[PDB]
DNA sequence: ATCCGTGAGCGCAGC
DNA sequence: TATAATGGGAGCTGTCACGGAT
């Protein structure tokens, strides 16, 4: 397997970590690695700077210096035992008596703060979980345009999130300037007033403007003392406290010159100064220092709005869109955030504790509760929904997953508070953002994912790479600038042909502001870096996307995340060139760290030496079950002897081949119809890829059970159970758990457990039945966690953890706990879902043996059958280019690298495609064979079809349908031709998550819910299907009264009805009459706990009673 | 005191109440200023609300008070011991008469329930008790059973006598729920226990006879 | 101003944002676009109507022409309510069910009038009084046509003076709302609302809809 | 008129709002139990200090909690801000909520309810098939029809009785 | 008045 | 139709000193061709033990009268020092294609 | 009989009562220890029903025999436990209160 | 004119 | 059951169109 490449365009740089942003955003927020000492104010570390010192106002506590340790577990036992990969938090904490004058140190104790792995994931309680970064935009003062009023620019203050209220000014009609706040509205001249502004200094600053400094100058606010300035704001930010002075300025301070509560932020303050023309000396609007607030942005700000609204140039609106003013929250932004909440209800715990208390004896140790901070942060890693269930179907799940970006999450934005703008791509986006990949449905835009060659900064914008243009000549020097930085110059595309490093093109494509224009060499001053920068690394790992329109390729995209690993993966024949990549930064593939020779090799371990002489025995994973199911296991892949150097493999993960994603396989495909079994996207297979064991992979079910302590008796979990054959615990060792290495089925039994039955009465029947046959009912019940039906599999592994082993503890009431692990490997079916890296998806519909499928002169069966008619409406030609190559692969036994948007173009392939020819017919030439009187008739039709030239000589024209892609196909059926030639080739299919057999669901009578008495729902619930208003409506339209009747009694919660049902239909009796619902009178009960009267009449207007004289006393 | 699963004004109702016992009691001989002596029953009033109204469940005060002291000498071992308590560490901390198996038992006393309308999954369109059962009421499978059993039962007797039936009715307790004991039974049919002791075994054994011919009945035992 | 929002915005009978005007009374258009402002003056027998239009209005009838009660005068839609209140309620109904269609038949969906026609007669379904005559009834207190022409033919009967009313066209909500069962209106929308005046007034539902006997 | 003030308000039976044991051993309950016992909490604390007598200004504060509490039950979030159990800033579901939404009993449980005898599955063409046929799974259609196949099958020998018969289908 | 602890503290700061 | 190694007990196992998998070599014995000279036979029982540094291929097998193995450089497994390996696997001669999830010798 | 109307009315605060077969007055649910009706709490079995089918708390009558009697030991009655579905409670207030949807639903009907 | 309260697709799965 | 102790604490910010009351 040869791998050829294409291309004309050089990478002047790598492709960035791919987990950077998750690694680098965490790393800077603990700042574990570096000295305590040296730590700056950011992170947990700002945190406490923040919630530091406490002051009763006396006992003080202030910080010194914070700890990080090491794990009690390992990340494989935290998995194993469902724990927390987690350091050990310590802070330094005194207590400084100021009365008396002692202080009192001690190391505290905080909790344990998660820690994240290496790929960029956590194990909270013990499952692998993702932070999605949240975009949001970006604190800071922007000047928006007032939609009600033509020219009223309303300006805004967007404080951090929970760092702050929004403040919005803006010119009123009456004249007067105000400034809403909290929702309340008041003239900004006062508070300028307690600033220490006067009419002159508001003449100096603008007066310069028409009649709006006018509005500004209300001369009883200039003779309002700034101190009564401040008693009047606060009478009118809220006037039920008595205005007392102390008072006004606490709540003044504390909502716009606190740092404690108020927090621009280092984007927002850049912003803000760069807006304004200012510098700022903190993160807050104002002020307060010898004893007076002082303005810092307010003033500045006012100016920029009433300039704007008279007509300076220099002043312009901003678009809140605009990833200049859109930011990133790295999980580590998120993580300090949550911090800082539970730090903070923690410092209030202190507060109160230091009062209650004998002040004069305390201590750190005992002024300190581990409980709120812990709280705060288990829940933000537990139950937050930015921190969710980590993918892990294949590599590139986990891979996309964490460079997944959601606008949603708490403290961001929810689906019906979102519009168009906020999905919508806007030109920033252009490498920063994949502009094709977003789920399809209400998310769309609302879930993104990252770009390639983009990285996010320290301000959390998002930033692209650009080569430097300089005099017509380009250099290696990669400008990695912001939206508002790519805005400044004009920058030319890589594509762009360059003689040598300099440009070679009178008219250069090139991107200002990012509006597409073409100028001269001349005028060019950067360039783009590749193509690659302005996708995601799904979309990049899709060929041929040049031919793909943009909805298929996004499903593509998105479907290559949920490949399931096949045991027997290959990379496609056609890549892109970052399957390696892929696997290498997704951290599931071994590799050697430098130079030196393998050792051993096993399945288990492999041992390797290296040139400093030292030996490492690198363990190995092996079916090892996923978050998702699947059954992710690495595999070796050299030998003993083998001399490994510097970033070489040593062992292929799941799902991969040689290092490669493998998420799919190269199978032989035939685009034609076939007795609509292709119909509407479904696909057919053909029996033998059963028999090679393609589309077939291993799934490992887990299964759970605990036995706990009951006031009706302890749990046991036993072998024996009554009336349970001997057979029934064939598989069952002597306490009752199943054998590892057995298999069950629906109907068997796992393990075997025994609780206490109820002190339920012997059923007088039972006391007779019992006697009859002389027996007496035991006080233990079959509570065994038997088969799901539709489930099974092998047993693989069996953990059985009980009270007094070591390690962990039962939850509280718990004895014992037992999981099982049944495994299974399950071949493609009627069912199962495939689909292409250009968006086909379809079913298996038809599994035809090979006599059936059609075949090739050669004799040759296709693998697959592909409708042609769901390319067309489609638009994704790029399966078909696929194809053609992975036909000329097929017969020159190789495979192919084409980049996106600079690969293999159409004369090349066919180029390639002529060499097959050679190796597809010149053989037969001299095999002892020649042209098939069924070839002669395919090509006469060809020849009026206008695909082959009339004249030539028929392998001439062979020829020509072979560089068109298309070769003669017979029917295996008949042995006749089909009438046209067929597109025939290679194409990677990936086997997706969806599986019929994980899906087929069913019930007659099952569990019903508890109030409302109807069928419950799911399918791991037993549960019936749901028949709502809209299928309801349909069986109105059709006039079935009674089937609706069924469906709203007898089938729904009509308790008697139902029952009655089940006995009439097993003694072959006719089904009962509906009566009324249970739904109903929970209804009428309901009602009537809203003092409410609900009462069924009848003809005479008489009362009736659906209760039958049941509540009635 | 707020934070402690009561309300600011709900623990002020409760102050105040106790703050007229209070001044009903407060005598100014001693000479010390209302707030010194008014504390006591305002601080007393809302602790003691705090036991007796934050718990679905109604706990005694002093069995809090011990659930409050495992909490406290607990959070001590965490901050000291670098980690993390046990059943057992605590339980030697608390003192005498504390065992691990004590400190699980108090847990397990202390849990308290969990809303059914709490949220499932991102999309607020799923609650618990959607996805809890019902083992109480009969379920379609159980009462048609139980329908068959006594049908079948009934075939059975009406393989022996009214009189040998009857006399399993009544003293199994089908006659009319209530088993009636051989005397009782021999009160029914005028005569003596042992002749009613005999003639019942007589009818069980017939009917192990019939059953020996069918088996339908032990199908329902299972 | 088109696709399913127009479609919406005509079966709930909201008023559009670019609404055009319509005469109210019958008669001739005399425009008096002066060059500092357009406004146009329908002409009747004794009477004159001034129509103020902004001077950038795009008028569809030029001078001296005969413009009918509820016809066009400018470009725009037209307001479902002015029109019942000018042509009529058989015009209303015309108007709703061609505009609906229009919107349908764009997009090549090919529909049988008679649906929209159903749903528009029960947009039509109520009616307010004028003057209660010789009734109980109100003056503005809106009812079902059906009912206030049988006490009318009953009240007639007697030789009582009728209940004057006037045509009353609402939209789909609204109209489904305002049923005379609590609870078909209860199982819609604004359930305590509809709950407390049903129970304040006693209210009975006859179960004479779907709606209420799938509820029992 | 006066039946619209509320002296003697209704709880609804407990088996509509229960604290039933979970399978892990815990119980649980609803919010309707909670929002009730917090009436009953500030009645009976309203009752004696009215009972006692003490100032106005306590019992005004009071009568208005024991106000806020009933409006709680019935419309909880409808006036002032929503009554949340410690913990969570999840608003409690009051009489109201349990009746009015998608969620609510109308549209959830009464127009709509879930149904017995009822499967689901993935679907693929059946070219074979004729207009009026279907292609049903032999094992869906056993769960389906399994009352039906028990008569079916005791009418049969290949089981002795229904339970028997089930219990080979387990 | 919307905020009831406002509203006793008022009438207590009476 | 069937195959049992030694220490292992499901075909999800592993084989220390080997660096394939039990799936691996059952894939690999899928690949095996059998001659059954006399008509009349239908059966047949394979065995391969051996160990040490070495690449067994099919050649390392059991002798057997009526049995040819068509494939004999079939490589089948790799082990290495400590490379332990016992099998027994069972060939029957039959038609068409029948999932193992159905013969389960 | 067959129901062909359904109506809602105003409850007066005797009807309320009238459906009530007893008051709340504890706010307790199940005892903290064995888990059972705490009595005045809201699940109290001697007002709004048994638990189990012909079953009374103390245990005096456990048969259909002994069906629609309250056990003057335990308080409960004897009958199907389904009463639990449909028996209703009441809760009598000293201070009166105003039924929300009758104040804050515009325009007030109060009011 | 303004403000308040009302609705804003159906399943399936959701570990 | 008694040094004296007397106005709180946390705010949610990127929908919107309609019908209604004020
Ligand atoms: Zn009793």
């Amino acid at each position: 397997m040869e791998i050829k490449r294409f291309g004309r365009i050089r990478e002047v740089i790598p492709l960035p970590p791919l987990t950077e942003i998750q690694v680098e955003s965490y790393r800077r927020a603990l700042q574990a690695d570096v000295p305590p000492e040296k730590r700056e104010n950011v992170g947990i570390q700002a945190a406490f700077r923040e919630t530091f010192p406490i002051e009763e106002e006396g006992l003080v506590l202030d910080f010194l210096e914070y700890r990080l340790g090491e794990p009690p577990f390992p990340q494989d036992e935290c998995r194993e035992k469902d724990l927390t990969y987690q350091a050990p938090l310590y802070a330094r904490l005194q207590l400084i008596h100021k009365d008396t004058g002692l202080i009192k140190e001690d190391e505290v104790f905080l909790g344990h703060i998660p820690l994240m792995t290496e790929d960029g994931s956590f194990i909270i309680n013990g499952a692998d979980r993702v932070i999605v970064s949240q975009i949001h935009r970006s604190p800071g003062v922007y000047f928006t345009p007032d939609p009600a009023r033509p020219g009223r620019y309303i300006a805004s203050i967007i404080p951090l999130p929970k760092r702050g209220p929004w403040i919005d000014l803006e010119v009123e009609p009456n004249g007067v300037v105000s400034m809403k706040v909290n929702k309340r509205k008041f003239p900004l001249v006062l508070l300028l007033r307690v600033l220490g502004y006067d009419q002159e200094t508001l003449a100096r600053e603008l007066g310069a403007y028409g009649e709006l400094v006018q509005g500004l100058m209300d001369e009883s606010v200039f003779a309002m003392r700034p101190e009564e300035a401040l008693i009047r704001l606060f009478t009118l930010l809220r006037p039920g406290d008595p205005p007392k002075r102390d008072k006004a300025v606490a709540y003044v301070y504390g909502l716009i010159a606190d740092p404690r509560r108020y927090d621009l932020g280092e984007a927002g303050r850049y912003k803000a100064e760069e807006k304004l023309g200012i510098r700022l000396s903190g993160r807050t609007l104002a002020r307060f220092e010898d004893g007076e607030f002082k303005d810092e942005v307010f003033l500045p700000t006012l100016r920029y709005l009433f300039a704007l609204t008279a007509g300076v140039p220099g002043h312009e609106v901003d678009d809140i869109d605009h990833l200049g003013n859109r930011r990133i929250r790295t999980v580590g932004e998120l993580m300090t955030d949550q911090f800082r909440v539970g730090l903070a209800r923690l410092a209030r715990g202190v507060r109160e504790r230091m009062l209650m208390g004998s002040e004069d004896s305390l201590t750190p140790a005992k002024l300190v509760n581990s409980r709120p901070l812990e709280a705060a942060i288990r829940e933000f890693f537990s139950r937050s929904q930015l921190s969710q269930f980590k993918d892990e179907t294949n590599p590139l799940s986990s891979l996309r997953h964490k460079r997944r970006i959601s606008a949603l999450g708490p403290g961001g934005l929810t689906r019906e508070r979102a519009g168009f703008d906020v999905r919508d791509v806007h030109r920033t986006h252009y490498g920063r953002i994949c502009p094709v990949e977003t789920p399809e449905g209400a998310n769309i835009g609302l879930i993104t994912s990252l770009a390639a060659y983009a990285r996010v900064d320290e301000l959390g914008f998002i930033r692209t790479p650009y080569r430097r243009v300089v005099g017509g000549v380009v250099t290696d020097e990669v400008v990695y600038m912001t939206a508002t930085e790519e805005d400044r110059y004009t920058i030319a595309q890589a594509n762009t042909p360059l003689e040598g490093n300099r440009i070679a093109a009178e008219r250069v494509v090139a991107r200002r502001k990012g509006e597409p224009v073409i100028v001269s060499p001349e005028e060019v001053e950067f360039m783009d870096v590749s193509p690659k920068q302005v996708f995601s690394v799904n979309t990049n790992l899709i060929p041929f996307l040049e031919h793909d329109d943009a909805n298929r390729a996004l499903m593509g995209s998105n479907m290559q995340t949920q490949a399931v690993p096949l045991i027997r993966a290959q990379a496609p024949v056609v890549m892109t060139g970052l399957e390696e990549r892929v696997v290498r930064d997704s951290l599931a593939a071994l590799y050697a760290e430098e130079d030196g020779e393998v050792a051993k090799v096993d399945g288990n371990r492999i041992v390797v030496r290296y040139e400093d002489g030292r030996l490492v025995e690198y363990p190995l994973r092996r079916f090892y079950r996923s978050n998702q199911g699947t059954a992710l296991d690495q595999r070796p892949r050299v030998v003993v002897g083998q001399r490994v150097r510097k970033g070489d493999l040593l062992a292929d993960g799941p799902a991969s081949e040689n290092g490669f994603l493998a998420l799919g396989q190269n199978v032989l495909v035939a685009i034609m119809p076939f007795d609509g079994y292709n119909f509407e996207d479904a696909i057919v297979i053909s029996e033998e890829l059963l028999k090679r064991d393609f589309y077939t992979s291993i799934h490992i079910e887990r299964y759970e059970i605990e036995a706990r302590d009951t006031k009706l008796g302890p749990e046991r979990i036993t072998r024996d159970i009554p009336h349970l054959s001997e057979a029934a615990l064939r598989d069952l060792d002597e306490e009752g758990v199943v054998r590892i290495g057995a298999e069950v089925k629906p109907g068997d039994i796992l393990v075997g457990r025994t609780s206490f039955k109820g002190e339920s009465e012997p059923t007088p029947e039972e006391r007779l039945l019992r006697s009859i046959f002389g027996e007496k009912a035991r006080d233990v019940k079959d509570t065994s966690l038997r088969v799901p039906p539709g489930e099974g599999g092998i047993v693989v592994r069996t953990v059985r953890l009980r009270r007094g082993d070591p390690g962990v503890e039962l939850k509280p009431g718990v004895r014992e706990v037992v999981r099982v692990y049944v495994a299974q490997k399950r071949k493609l079916q009627v069912g199962d879902k495939l689909a292409n890296r250009h968006g086909n998806k379809g079913v298996v519909a038809k599994i035809l043996p090979v006599e059936d499928m059609p075949h090739l002169p050669d004799g040759t069966p296709v693998d697959v059958i592909l409708n042609p008619l769901g390319v067309p409406s489609r638009m994704n030609l790029g399966q078909i280019l696929e194809t053609h190559l992975g036909l000329a692969g097929y017969f020159l036994g190789q495979r192919y690298i084409s980049p996106i948007f600079d690969g293999a173009k159409e004369p090349e392939i066919k180029e390639l495609l002529a060499q097959a020819f050679e190796v597809y017919f010149g053989k037969r030439k001299g095999e002892g064979f020649g042209v098939d009187k069924r070839e002669v008739e395919v090509l006469r039709r060809a020849e009026k079809l206008g695909l082959v030239t009339p004249g030539k000589t028929p392998e001439e024209q062979l020829k020509e349908l072979f560089l068109q892609g298309k070769v003669v196909l017979y029917d295996g059926r008949t042995g006749e031709p089909i009438e046209g030639p067929i597109v025939v080739g290679q194409m990677f299919i990936m086997k997706l998550y969806h599986m019929v057999e994980d899906k087929m669901h069913a019930r007659s009578t099952g569990p019903y819910s508890l109030i409302t008495q109807q069928p419950l729902g799911g399918k791991a619930q037993f549960g019936g299907q749901r028949f709502g208003e809209m299928e309801v409506w349909a069986l109105e339209a059709y006039g079935a009264a009674h089937t609706l009747q069924e469906m709203l009694t007898l089938k729904s919660d009509d308790i008697e009805g139902r029952n009655a049902a089940y006995e009439a239909i097993i003694k072959g009796e006719d089904v009962p009459e509906p009566s009324v619902p249970e739904s109903f009178r929970v209804l009428v009960k309901e009602l009537q706990a809203l003092a409410l009267d609900v009462q069924t009449l009848d003809e005479k207007d008489n009362p009736v009673d659906i209760f039958e004289g049941l509540a009635s006393k | 005191y707020t934070g402690r699963g009561l309300s600011f004004l709900d623990l002020i109702q409760e102050g105040n109440q106790g703050l007229i016992r209070a001044v009903e009691k407060f005598e100014y001989k001693r000479r010390f200023k209302f707030s010194t002596y008014a504390t006591w029953w305002i601080r007393q009033a809302i602790n003691r609300a705090i036991a007796d109204q934050a718990r679905t469940i109604r706990i005694p005060v002093h069995m809090v008070e011990t659930i409050n002291k495992l909490s406290r000498t607990a959070r001590q071992l965490q901050q000291e011991l670098g980690r993390e308590p046990t059943y057992e560490e605590i339980a030697e901390a608390m003192g005498p008469g504390w065992d691990a198996k004590r400190v699980e038992e108090t847990l397990k006393i202390a849990q308290e329930p969990v809303s059914l309308e709490t949220p499932i999954g991102d999309e607020k369109d799923s609650f618990y008790g959607d996805f809890i059962p019902d083992e109480h009421l009969p379920s379609p499978v159980d009462a048609a059973t139980q329908s068959l059993l006594s049908e079948e039962l009934e075939k059975a007797l009406s393989k022996l006598s009214e009189r040998e039936a009857m006399v399993l009715k009544l003293r199994k307790g089908l006659i009319d729920g209530r088993e009636h004991t051989l005397e009782e039974v021999g009160a029914f049919f005028g005569v003596t226990r042992e002749r009613i002791r005999q003639i019942e075994n007589k009818a069980l054994r017939k009917l192990k006879y019939h059953e020996s011919r069918t088996r339908k009945l032990r199908d329902f035992l299972d | 101003t088109q696709g399913l929002p127009r479609v919406i915005e005509l079966f709930e009978a909201r008023r559009p944002k670019a609404k055009a005007v319509i005469s109210e009374i019958d008669g001739v258009v005399r425009i008096e676009e002066t060059e500092e402002k357009l406004s146009v003056f329908v002409e009747s027998e004794g009477f004159s109507k001034e129509y103020k239009l902004p001077k950038e209005a795009r008028l569809l009838v030029k001078d001296g022409d005969y413009v009918e009660a509820g016809q066009p005068l400018t470009r725009g839609a037209i307001d479902p309510h002015q029109l019942l209140e000018a042509k009529g309620p058989e015009a209303v109904e015309r108007y709703l069910v061609e505009e609906i269609q229009k919107v349908y038949r764009a997009q090549g969906v090919k529909l049988h009038d008679k649906h929209i026609e159903i749903v528009v007669r029960q947009m039509m379904k109520y009616v307010e009084v004028t003057d209660p005559g010789d009734s109980r009834l109100l003056e503005g207190q809106v009812l079902e046509k059906w009912d206030v022409e049988a006490l009318n033919e009953r009240l007639i009967a007697e030789g009582k003076t009728p209940v004057a009313w006037k045509p009353l066209l609402m939209g789909v909500t609204k109209s489904a709302l305002s049923t005379k069962s609590w609870l078909s209106a209860a199982s819609f929308q604004n359930t305590t609302h509809v709950l407390t005046e049903a129970a304040i007034a006693g209210k009975k539902d006859e179960l004479i809809g779907l709606k209420e006997n799938v509820i029992l | 008129p006066e039946w619209m003030i509320l002296e003697a308000v209704p709880v609804l039976p407990p088996d509509l709002r229960p604290m039933v044991q979970v399978d892990g051993g815990r119980f649980a309950t609803s919010d309707l139990n909670d929002l009730y016992r917090r009436l009953i909490n500030r009645n009976n604390r309203l009752k004696k200090l009215l009972a006692q007598g003490a100032p106005e200004i306590i019992i005004r504060n009071e009568k208005r909690m024991l106000q806020e509490a009933v409006d709680a039950l019935l419309d909880n979030g409808r006036r002032g801000a929503p009554v949340t159990n410690p913990g969570s800033d999840r608003p409690l579901r009051s009489l109201t909520d349990i009746l009015s939404g998608k969620q609510g009993r109308f549209r959830q449980n009464l127009l709509g309810k879930r149904v017995d005898y009822s499967g689901r599955s993935v679907i693929v063409v059946g070219p074979q098939l004729k207009l009026h046929q279907c292609g049903l799974p032999k094992r869906m259609a056993l769960e389906l029809f399994k009352p039906f196949l028990l008569k079916k099958m005791e009418e049969k020998g290949i089981a002795p009785n229904v339970k028997a018969a089930r219990r080979m289908l387990e | 008045t919307s905020d009831p602890v406002r509203q006793y503290l008022h009438e207590i700061g009476q | 139709t069937s195959v049992y190694i030694e220490d292992v007990l499901h075909e999800f196992s592993t084989i220390p000193g080997v660096k394939e998998d039990v799936v691996e070599i059952i894939l690999n014995l899928k690949e095996l061709v059998v001659r059954f000279l006399n008509p009349s036979l239908q059966t047949v029982t394979l065995l391969l033990k051996a160990e040490g540094p070495k690449e067994v291929k099919a050649r390392d097998f059991l002798p057997v009268a009526d049995v040819e193995i068509m494939n004999p450089d079939l490589h089948i497994a790799t082990l290495e020092e400590g490379g332990r390996l016992n099998m027994e696997v069972r060939v029957d001669r039959g038609v068409g294609y029948v999932p193992a999830e159905k013969h389960g010798i | 009989k067959e129901v062909r109307k359904v109506r809602i009315a105003l409850a007066s605060p005797e009807k309320i009562r009238s459906w009530s077969y007893g008051e709340v007055e504890k706010p307790e649910t199940i005892n903290y220890r064995t888990l059972k009706p705490e009595r005045d709490g809201l699940f109290d079995e001697r007002i709004f029903g048994p638990i189990k089918d012909y079953e009374c708390a103390c245990g005096k009558y456990k048969r259909q025999r002994f069906e629609g009697k309250v056990c003057e030991r335990c308080g409960v009655e004897v009958t199907k436990s389904i009463v639990r579905r449909y028996r209703m409670g009441h809760i009598e207030l000293a201070t009166p209160a105003a039924h929300i949807w009758f104040v804050k639903d515009v325009p007030s009907k109060i009011g």
